[PDB]
């Protein structure tokens, strides 16, 4: 399947899978974009997610390397990083 | 629509946005509720006056909101389904044209 | 954005959703969880 | 409504010698009591206002209490401080009042 | 061209109506609210003045219109899908490395 | 400085009306509470009620509910208290007083009228 | 239609009758905006998510309903809603925008482009059709010889 | 990015020159700048108006003031005729693009016809300032 479900695999763990990524920065800047690349330099695709049955995993997939920049078929690969902030300051 | 002129365009500057509908005033005045104070905090003290001044002033900040939201309804109701019945007309002349 | 830096996840397609692991391992996966939930301070804030 | 319970009715005093006039409150008024001292033939006259506060030139040994124990102190009772000392409370509209008598021995 | 017509008209024919309406509506409740103030027993002069500005109304807690809502208004999801199936690319060629 | 000067017509016969008046200067009539106190003489005092000048707000005592009749003029300076159905429980000394920080409070205080039924 | 636009003349005879449909709803001439008070209270204090708590696994593990024990009145006469659709017939010396909208329109095989509404309308032909296509028409007139 | 605080030490002050303070009743003019207002967590913040730029000499010039989900605008003349002009945004949203998050304010000031105020490049108001007389600026800018 062209869509790959990502996983959180522990550190001396992960060997030789997928893990390298490009991030892209798409206009301030707030959108953020993640493509992942094996370790031989190949397109895994952009990190969105995907329908399994009831539960959308997180996915990188091929097709949004298919669609065109600000398309909206990639607000699906496009993030938000929040950090804690004290203007925000609720309880972590 | 403002077709009695030898230029359109001039007369709609002129004239402003309004002239191009036939129904001009139709907003109605909606009826407020008369603002009255509750007659127990006469003789509250300071501190336990004052929040309880802060819940009434956003209650009052909330019914502006919801006066504001009548206006806008209004406006959507009684002044865009006009020019929605312009648009509608226009690309009908459009695509009567492009027939022709 | 900074490196080394802790950053909770939000997805612009959905913003109601945030990004939880089922399980730790290849055998597991991690998707995107709702509601966020809301936090509040009466007639102050109430954002989620 | 709101009733103040003043103790003792009537005290003697020795000059120079702290005493404690207790007002009782049936229910919660936060500080919204007042004291006050009335004199022979004379119309009371504000000590403290509120729980705690200083008024003019008012002797400065006075004011204490909150909810619904309060009590008036009198650090150095002297010659003049004879009289009726009263409380009352501002937070309900009855507008009550007690009553005690401070005599010096 | 004619949406545009419309909101200049809610900006210029229904808004200030509207805010006629509304500095009626908060001089009548600041009046209220100073006398309510100065009517209050349990508090001196000095926190009747701080209270009255605590709670005053002015002619900013009521200026809602924001126009690029308003403009936001049409931007529905269906005009979304048609510029993105109407605009002027005829061929975009794209080519990437999968494993 | 604030004075309060009370008149009174102070003797009267049983059964009888009376209308005591209190002067007020030295501060805006029309932002205080101004209340009446009854005090008979060698006893203490006894909350009457209270006028607010600037729209006549009425709060009484049950005991003087219709016994005392409070009013106030705002272009006089003057409130007034009347007494009607007069009986020998109503021969005392009436003071007027207002406050001057907290409002309910009786900071300065009037001659007082010593009325005889 | 809703109602019929009839556009006359200087002697009152119909130059051209135009349609206006309506939209089918009901309508109520009690002006709803002029008699409403806003609520000061109990509204003072809405995400695109409402399905959220669908959950498809369990109501897939739920038996269907076989053992049915009816209700014997469950259900009531239907009553179908039948309407009837007035036509108001208006009569005006100024040309409506409707007007313009059916003035652009032929039936004619053979047909002329016109910027002249009255004529139009008033053709002898009646070949002329209203255009606002000016440059269109300047074109056609240039290469008439 | 510079942080200012509410410490009378936490300032600063722009010394103009002489030819570019304003004085006029004609001149239009034109600010711009990235401001980011945390989320406001007091009631006191409550109707509280408080000036972060100020350009008011004897109540005549430009201020940029805030408030609870207040951006205000504020000019006057030498005759004390002023005009605000205001962006609010609500404390009360799921997500919001304005709390804590760096905003592109900009303000225009055209002497004929309107003051305008655009947030992240969009038009979000306009006030008539046309009735606005002679209006002197301050000979100096300050950030507190
Ligand atoms: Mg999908």
């Amino acid at each position: 399947g062209v869509e790959k479900i990502l996983s959180a695999l522990e550190i001396p763990d992960v060997g030789n899978l997928s893990q390298v990524v490009v991030m892209k920065s798409k206009n301030i800047t707030n959108k953020c974009k993640m493509n992942l690349q094996d370790n031989n330099g190949n397109d895994i695709g952009f990190i969105g997610f995907h329908q399994f049955n009831n539960i959308a995993k997180l996915v990188a997939s091929n097709w949004y390397n298919r669609q065109i920049e600000r398309s909206s078929r990639t607000l699906g690969c496009s993030w938000e990083f929040i950090p804690v902030d004290d203007g925000w300051g609720e309880r972590p | 629509i403002l077709n009695t002129s030898d230029s359109f365009v001039e007369e709609f500057q002129n004239l402003g946005a309004i002239s191009l509908i036939n129904k001009k005033e139709n907003l109605s005045m909606p009826i407020i509720e008369s603002y009255e104070i509750p007659n127990d905090m006469l003789g509250l003290p300071l501190n336990d006056l004052n929040e309880k001044l802060f819940n009434i002033y956003s209650k009052n900040t909330a019914y502006f909101k919801k006066i504001y939201y009548n206006f806008l309804d209004q406006w959507w109701t009684q002044y865009y389904s006009q020019y929605f019945d312009l648009i509608c007309m226009a690309k009908r002349s459009v695509l009567a044209q492009e027939t022709l | 954005l900074q490196y080394d830096k802790p950053y909770y996840m939000l997805n612009l397609y959905d913003p109601n959703k945030y990004v939880d692991v089922n399980n730790v391992g290849i055998r597991g996966y991690m998707y995107l969880k709702g509601p966020r939930g809301s936090v509040m301070t009466t007639n102050i804030y109430l954002n989620s | 409504d709101i009733v103040l319970t003043q103790s003792p009715a009537t005290l003697s005093v020795t000059p120079g010698d702290d005493v404690s006039l207790s007002c009782r409150a049936s229910q919660s008024i936060s500080n919204n009591l007042h004291w006050y001292q009335q004199k022979s033939h004379e119309s009371p006259r504000l000590l403290i206002k509120y729980a705690s506060q200083s008024i003019s030139g008012i002797p400065s040994k006075f004011g204490r209490g909150s909810g619904t124990d309060f009590t008036l102190i009198i650090n150095r009772v002297e010659t003049e401080d004879f009289g009726v000392y009263f409380c009352q409370q501002s937070d309900s509209w009855p507008y009550t009042f007690g009553g005690t008598k401070l005599e010096i021995i | 061209f004619l949406n545009n017509a419309a909101i200049c008209v809610f900006e210029s024919n229904i808004y200030p109506k509207f805010i006629s309406f509304m500095e009626q509506c908060i001089n009548n409740i600041n009046i209220k609210t100073k006398e309510f103030i100065q009517k209050c027993t349990n508090i001196n002069e000095d926190e009747k003045l701080q209270l009255i500005n605590q709670n005053v109304f002015n002619s900013l807690d009521f200026e809602f219109l924001n126009i690029q809502n308003m403009k936001s208004l049409f931007s529905s999801e269906t005009a979304l899908l048609i510029k993105e199936e109407t605009w002027p690319y005829e061929l975009v060629l794209y080519a990437f490395k999968e494993p | 400085q604030v004075q309060l000067q009370q008149s009174g017509a102070e003797l009267a016969r049983p059964g009888t009306s009376v209308k005591l008046s209190c002067k007020a200067s030295g501060y805006t009539f029309t932002t205080y509470w101004i209340q009446w106190v009854k005090q008979r003489p060698g006893q203490g005092l006894e909350w009457i009620g209270t006028i607010y000048p600037g729209d006549g707000d009425t709060r009484y005592t049950q005991k003087f509910k219709g016994k005392a009749t409070l009013t106030a003029d705002k272009s006089s300076s003057t409130a007034y208290m009347q007494l009607i159905s007069l009986a020998s429980e109503d021969s005392a000394v009436y003071y007027c007083v207002a406050g001057y920080d907290t409002s309910g409070t009786m900071g300065y205080w009037g001659q007082g009228t010593s009325v005889t039924v | 239609p809703e109602e019929i636009i009839n556009l006359l003349n200087g002697n009152n005879v119909s130059l051209m009758r135009s349609n206006i449909y309506g939209d089918g709803l009901k309508s109520s001439v009690d002006d709803f905006y002029s008699n409403y008070k806003i609520p000061y209270n109990r509204a003072y204090e809405s995400n695109d998510s409402s399905l959220d708590n669908v959950n498809i696994g369990v109501i897939d593990n739920i038996p269907e309903i076989i053992d049915v024990n009816p209700y014997k009145e469950n259900c009531d006469k239907f009553s179908p809603v039948q309407k009837i659709t007035s036509t108001r017939e208006i009569n005006t010396n100024i040309p409506w925008p409707i007007n313009y909208l059916q003035a652009q329109n032929t039936n004619n095989e053979k047909f002329s482009l016109s910027s002249d509404f009255v004529e139009v309308v008033s053709s002898k032909d009646k070949s002329l059709v209203y255009s606002f296509l000016s440059n269109v028409m300047f074109y056609l007139d240039s290469i008439k010889d | 990015q510079i942080q200012l605080f509410n410490l009378e030490s936490s300032k600063i002050e722009v010394i103009l020159k002489n030819a570019i303070v304003y004085n006029s009743m004609y001149e239009n003019f034109s600010t711009s700048f990235w401001i980011r207002i945390p989320k406001y967590f007091n009631s006191i913040s409550l109707n509280n108006e408080y000036t972060i730029i100020n350009c008011m000499e004897n109540n005549s010039g430009w201020k940029v003031s805030l408030n609870y989900g207040e951006i205000i605008w504020t000019l006057q003349d030498t005759q004390e005729i002023k005009q605000r002009v205001v962006f609010k945004y609500s404390q009360m949203i799921n997500i919001s693009d304005y709390i804590n998050r760096w905003i592109f304010v900009t303000i225009t000031n055209n002497r004929l016809n309107n003051s305008k105020i655009y947030i992240n490049g969009r038009l979000i108001d306009q006030k008539p300032i046309s009735n606005l007389g002679n209006i002197h600026a301050s000979n100096n800018i300050m950030f507190k």
